[PDB]
RNA sequence: AAAUG
RNA sequence: UUCCCGGGCCUUGUACACACCGCCCGUCACGCCAUGGGAGCGGGCUCUACCCGAAGUCGCCGGGAGCCUACGGGCAGGCGCCGAGGGUAGGGCCCGUGACUGGGGCGAAGUCGUAACAAGGUAGCUGUACCGGAAGGUGCGGCUGGAU
RNA sequence: GGCUAAUCCCCCAUGUGGACCCGCCCCUUGGGGUGUGUCCAAAGGGCUUUGCCCGCUUCCGGAUGGGCCCGCGUCCCAUCAGCUAGUUGGUGGGGUAAUGGCCCACCAAGGCGACGACGGGUAGCCGGUCUGAGAGGAUGGCCGGCCACAGGGGCACUGAGACACGGGCCCCACUCCUCGGGAGGCAGCAGUUAGGAAUCUUCCGCAAUGGGCGCAAGCCUGACGGAGCGACGCCGCUUGGAGGAAGAAGCCCUUCGGGGUGUAAACUCCUGAACCCGGGACGAAACCCCCGACGAGGGGACUGACGGUACCGGGGUAAUAGCGCCGGCCAACUCCGUGCCAGCAGCCGCGGUAAUACGGAGGGCGCGAGCGUUACCCGGAUUCACUGGGCGUAAAGGGCGUGUAGGCGGCCUGGGGCGUCCCAUGUGAAAGACCACGGCUCAACCGUGGGGGAGCGUGGGAUACGCUCAGGCUAGACGGUGGGAGAGGGUGGUGGAAUUCCCGGAGUAGCGGUGAAAUGCGCAGAUACCGGGAGGAACGCCGAUGGCGAAGGCAGCCACCUGGUCCACCCGUGACGCUGAGGCGCGAAAGCGUGGGGAGCAAACCGGAUUAGAUACCCGGGUAGUCCACGCCCUAAACGAUGCGCGCUAGGUCUCUGGGUCUCCUGGGGGCCGAAGCUAACGCGUUAAGCGCGCCGCCUGGGGAGUACGGCCGCAAGGC
């Protein structure tokens, strides 16, 4: 879920 | 032969469609009671007990309408429709309030009751229900 | 079938297969765009239609359509989606709800602007 | 005998 | 009037109707999607045997020994069965995930041939078997949903 | 460590009664009543005070709230088919209020399951709610009934009652407070936080209703009664009403004449939502006090959170409109921009320069404090079909038998009354629903009556049909006697024709083969011909549109064993039947195992031609196999693409096999054309695909795919 860097994980 | 009653009804239905004067069915007192209603309500002229090769039958005298004009002279029927309701596969019983109206009164519904074989009209009067044998019009 | 067979086996109730699987019961569902690109549709159409690969709150990732003319959607844009597919673009089984989260309304839109999330103009 | 649009 | 090109009428087959310059099949290359398999890896539930075992009721004891008395008794206290759970070991089902792998679907103005639909140019279809880049071919038997 | 009260605790007494053992009467599960032995009660406090009031004690009945047990009902998966040691039952006992394997010791070996045990998935269930012509489907939030849980688990204590949300213990996880550990349990009412697409005020009051305790004033009450936020839903109301040009401007269209918005506006008069001012509740008469008696009855008083609210009066301002759609379904049409771009999209489909389908605009349609979208339920869907569908070719008859269970079953007489049917009676709470009345200005919302039904208990009644027991019957069925046709099946034997090889003889220049050829064979003597041998496989004519078999399928001839079947006579049995999930057997070809056998033929395979190629079609070779025995496999265009039995509905013609009187009539098979009828049509039609009943199997859009997983089977291939 981790994205290149966003305090949004999903 | 699994159902004697359906047989009859159909012997009849089969007979009228070629406009046979009569047709015989194997004899039974219960078939008679049903036959009784068929004539008294005017679906037939009537019936008489007979014998074929020592075998009791009920000969049934068929009834039809006036010859017709047009490219097809074939007359209308007295019995347009006769078909089983209650069957050996599915037994069908009604209580008095559930007894149906055939073709809005125009036709009858025969049913076996503890007060005998009666019509729909006849049952509701006598106030009883039973095995809904068939419907005719 | 005979009445008896019906007593034995019975009639079999049909079931309904939802056409909106990722939604997991809900009316709408929140998410973020991982990919934002254009996809050409299947015959007999030609276009560059607007889509987003979107990551669901249910830890799902669906391909979703971007309605309107033009958009403010990019990678990392938080977005809201709704059901209904786009026939010409296979795999896109959901629509982006414009005018919610980082999904802008359509600039200059005057007709049916509730569907395209545009506030009433001057 | 003898292919394809 | 056999042949080639065009045409008229009758009939017959058709999966053609953008009407044979029609239709259409499988591999192979590319892209996307979902699924199976996979040395395994991670979780959930669950079952069996055994070890330890709290509180607590029940049962035994209450004596080298305390307290109470209403002492042929009671209470504390000591033992025991069961017991939440913990632990060791081995099973059963479900889910997720996995280098790689299998075919599948879609995409398309790609590559190869042209198997099928007209007797489709070797009638087709079939179960099976063997072979072949691919459609497919061939054997054996069956079907007509074929021959005109 | 010690003092002391009571409705606290204990003993003695008393005994209406009750408890217990035993005997006996009534009863009939442990229900009553006796007799004897023995065992059990208690608590006092108040005022005004030779009396009433609240308390206590044993027993008996009522009433209300329960516990336990039973019948029937209650989701998906059989790709879950077997499950069970306290398991099932007996004995004795423990335990409770009480029955019970609830618990214990022992004894016996039982209990459950295709009517679906066991296992897995999912769910609190009902009144009801939603949809639907109904049948049915879906659902169980709010209100009412029951159950379950109170962080996760176990436990018991006190008690009428709990194994107890804001009681107790103990283990765990987690957090908290500052070394011994003490501490917590909002799934109460608000509130925070996290999750989410999303879900309310840390509000007011005990005034009412209602609960606990109290002789009673009253205390407590986040139950509750109100208020707060949110168009979340339904319901009611507004942004005006009458007048106002052949018709402002502006914009949109235009045939350049005009047409449109549109009486719409502007403008006139009339009204007067909001707002101001005043008055202002119903909900509240009880408990209490008073006379009588602290009863009956009559009279006093008290108190309202919402609230200065509703409502009623005086005034009083023209005072918010937005949303969807306008290709067809589907109500609403025209300019411009764009040019398979931008975009629309529920489906069919729009966009490639003149788009009613994209974006704006004018205009139009539709609803309106809403309009739309998304999600889900029922509907339309007679598309799981009970109501109310189907299976020759559209999806669908099982490859064929045989048969277990089950489902169904001729004629007649009677017994029972089980299904079935009628009547009474009980139940079917309340709310909801339905009709009528009525209350808030209607309504939404709310009262009061009326109508009930299914379903189950009970009592009576009926007996045609189904059932059951009982008695008979001969039409179904099955036997007896005599007779028939047939490639039906198994074993063995055996006859000719042909192909091939081998020996012999005779003979010579080619034979073979194709579209034409070539490969191949041939002076090492082929082909063509004659004689003789060997061996395998298939049986020409008869032969048919024929015959037989359940299907697969069966063909020279003989004999032996053996099945099905038709006829006649009308002798025997007396419904002994039809169908048939599972089960069992049979099942072409190809294929597999072990031995045989191997002439012809022939996958693979080699070669010769054709062809761009030719892993084919054609030609010359050729191995498995084709054959036999035994054992497997279990497929199919295993087709009539038509399950089986029965009854019923013109005939015409051909044929096979019987019996008769022999023109012909009658049976049983096989075809054709056709009555009625069926059919989407083609076609079917006494060999139904017609009209009907019984039972079974099967279908539910195409692809994925008869694929995967599981399971069973198999040597494998592979099958279900
Ligand atoms: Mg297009
Ligand atoms: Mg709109
Ligand atoms: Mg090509
Ligand atoms: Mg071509
Ligand atoms: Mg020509
Ligand atoms: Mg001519
Ligand atoms: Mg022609
Ligand atoms: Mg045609
Ligand atoms: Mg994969
Ligand atoms: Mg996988
Ligand atoms: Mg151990
Ligand atoms: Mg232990
Ligand atoms: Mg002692
Ligand atoms: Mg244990
Ligand atoms: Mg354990
Ligand atoms: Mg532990
Ligand atoms: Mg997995
Ligand atoms: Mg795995
Ligand atoms: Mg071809
Ligand atoms: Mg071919
Ligand atoms: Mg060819
Ligand atoms: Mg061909
Ligand atoms: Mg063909
Ligand atoms: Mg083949
Ligand atoms: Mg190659
Ligand atoms: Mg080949
Ligand atoms: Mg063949
Ligand atoms: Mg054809
Ligand atoms: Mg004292
Ligand atoms: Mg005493
Ligand atoms: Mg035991
Ligand atoms: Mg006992
Ligand atoms: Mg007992
Ligand atoms: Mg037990
Ligand atoms: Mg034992
Ligand atoms: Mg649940
Ligand atoms: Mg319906
Ligand atoms: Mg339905
Ligand atoms: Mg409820
Ligand atoms: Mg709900
Ligand atoms: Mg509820
Ligand atoms: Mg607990
Ligand atoms: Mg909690
Ligand atoms: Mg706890
Ligand atoms: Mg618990
Ligand atoms: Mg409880
Ligand atoms: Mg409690
Ligand atoms: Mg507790
Ligand atoms: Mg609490
Ligand atoms: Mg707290
Ligand atoms: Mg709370
Ligand atoms: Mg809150
Ligand atoms: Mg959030
Ligand atoms: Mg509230
Ligand atoms: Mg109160
Ligand atoms: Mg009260
Ligand atoms: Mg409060
Ligand atoms: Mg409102
Ligand atoms: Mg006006
Ligand atoms: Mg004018
Ligand atoms: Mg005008
Ligand atoms: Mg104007
Ligand atoms: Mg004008
Ligand atoms: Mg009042
Ligand atoms: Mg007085
Ligand atoms: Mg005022
Ligand atoms: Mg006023
Ligand atoms: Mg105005
Ligand atoms: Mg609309
Ligand atoms: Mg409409
Ligand atoms: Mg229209
Ligand atoms: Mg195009
Ligand atoms: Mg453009
Ligand atoms: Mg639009
Ligand atoms: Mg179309
Ligand atoms: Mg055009
Ligand atoms: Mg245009
Ligand atoms: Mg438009
Ligand atoms: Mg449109
Ligand atoms: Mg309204
Ligand atoms: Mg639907
Ligand atoms: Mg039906
Ligand atoms: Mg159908
Ligand atoms: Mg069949
Ligand atoms: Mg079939
Ligand atoms: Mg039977
Ligand atoms: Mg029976
Ligand atoms: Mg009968
Ligand atoms: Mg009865
Ligand atoms: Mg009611
Ligand atoms: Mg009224
Ligand atoms: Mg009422
Ligand atoms: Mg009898
Ligand atoms: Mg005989
Ligand atoms: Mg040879
Ligand atoms: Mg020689
Ligand atoms: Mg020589
Ligand atoms: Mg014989
Ligand atoms: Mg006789
Ligand atoms: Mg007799
Ligand atoms: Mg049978
Ligand atoms: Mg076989
Ligand atoms: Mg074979
Ligand atoms: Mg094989
Ligand atoms: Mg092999
Ligand atoms: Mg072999
Ligand atoms: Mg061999
Ligand atoms: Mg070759
Ligand atoms: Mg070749
Ligand atoms: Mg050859
Ligand atoms: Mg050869
Ligand atoms: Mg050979
Ligand atoms: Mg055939
Ligand atoms: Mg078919
Ligand atoms: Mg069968
Ligand atoms: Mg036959
Ligand atoms: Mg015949
Ligand atoms: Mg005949
Ligand atoms: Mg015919
Ligand atoms: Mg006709
Ligand atoms: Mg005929
Ligand atoms: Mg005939
Ligand atoms: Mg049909
Ligand atoms: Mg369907
Ligand atoms: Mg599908
Ligand atoms: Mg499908
Ligand atoms: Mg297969
Ligand atoms: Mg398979
Ligand atoms: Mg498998
Ligand atoms: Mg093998
Ligand atoms: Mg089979
Ligand atoms: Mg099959």
């Amino acid at each position: 879920t981790v994205x290149p860097v966003x305090p949004y994980v999903x | 032969l699994t159902d004697p009653i359906a047989d009859m009804l159909t012997r009849i239905r089969n007979a009228t469609r070629v406009y046979k004067e009569s047709t015989d069915v194997p004899a039974s007192r219960f078939k008679e009671e049903i036959l009784r209603i068929l004539a008294r309500e005017g679906f037939i002229k009537g019936y008489e007990r007979v014998d074929v090769d020592g075998k009791p039958y009920l000969r049934v005298y068929l009834k039809y309408g006036p010859r017709r004009q047009g490219p097809d002279p074939r007359p209308e029927q007295v019995i347009h429709h006769i078909r089983r309701i209650s069957k050996p596969g599915r037994r069908v019983y009604v209580g008095v309030k559930e007894i149906p109206r055939v073709r809005r009164g125009l036709g009858i519904a025969i049913l076996s009751t503890s007060k005998g074989v009666l019509t729909d009209r006849e049952a509701r009067k006598l106030g009883v229900g039973g095995e809904l044998i068939c419907e005719v019009w | 079938p005979t009445i008896n067979q019906l007593v034995r086996k019975g009639r079999e109730k049909v079931r309904k297969k939802s056409k909106v699987p990722a939604l997991k019961g809900a009316p709408f569902r929140r998410g973020v765009c991982t990919v934002v690109r254009t996809v050409t549709p299947k015959k007999p159409n030609s276009a560059l239609r607007k889509v987003a690969k979107v990551r669901l709150t249910s830890g799902y990732e669906v391909t979703a359509y971007i309605p309107g003319e033009g958009h403010n959607l990019q990678e990392h844009s938080v977005v809201l989606i709704r059901g209904g597919r786009v026939k010409d673009l296979p795999g896109v089984r959901y629509h982006i709800v414009r005018g919610v989260y980082d999904a802008a309304g359509v600039k200059d839109r005057k007709k049916s602007r509730s569907k395209y999330g545009t506030k009433k103009p001057k």
